[PDB]
């Protein structure tokens, strides 16, 4: 089935929506959507509070579909709604190319190839170029 | 009662404005209805507040 790993633990919750997006020149992403149950009280009413509090911004998030790796990215932008008795939370997770996108750097790159500029430029996050 | 036994029909008066300034025609209808019915109705909406202190609408 579909198993959401966050920070190494398999994190038994209930996903109502999962959508993994992957394009041709863009950072691939993955939206989750969970439901935190409120109407079933007792021991599993605060034990589900412990499982959502582990969703800090920037954690290893892994999705596995039919015992194959689906997404494997870091977490950004945890939104929660809480309308009425509903209390949903929405996750997003971005690839390792998210470490490259909002910090203005400056280099020069004299006497280098087209590939040696760029494979040393993706290497700052741990992304391994294949070419 | 208390004076006499003649019937009193219903009369349907008409105007044109909201007020009574401009009268249109006005008929009285024979053979009274046998039954009237006026239905009131008030619409309420339930508060789905998250705080769960109270139930109200």
């Amino acid at each position: 089935h579909i198993t959401l790993d966050i920070a190494g633990q398999r994190s038994t919750l209930g996903i109502r929506r999962l959508r993994v997006q992957q394009l041709i020149n863009e950072i691939p992403l993955a939206q989750l959507e969970l439901h935190i149950p409120t109407d079933n009280h007792g021991a599993a009413d605060n034990a589900v509070q412990h499982e959502v509090s582990r969703f800090t911004l920037g954690v290893r998030v892994g999705i596995a579909q039919d015992n194959k790796p689906l997404f494997d990215g870091y977490l950004v932008q945890k939104k929660m709604q809480l309308k009425g008795k509903e209390w949903s939370v929405r996750l997003e997770a971005r690839h390792a190319l998210q470490k490259l996108t909002f910090l203005p750097h400056s280099r020069v790159f004299r006497q280098q190839d087209d590939s040696t500029v760029m494979k040393g430029l993706l290497q700052s996050a741990g992304v391994k170029l294949t070419q | 009662s208390l004076l006499e036994r003649g019937l009193s029909k219903l009369t349907l008066n008409a105007w044109k404005d909201r007020e009574g300034k401009i009268p249109a025609g006005s008929m009285s209808a024979m053979y009274n209805p046998e039954t009237i019915q006026l239905d009131y109705q008030t619409r309420f909406d339930t508060e789905d507040t998250i705080n769960t202190a109270s139930q109200s609408n």
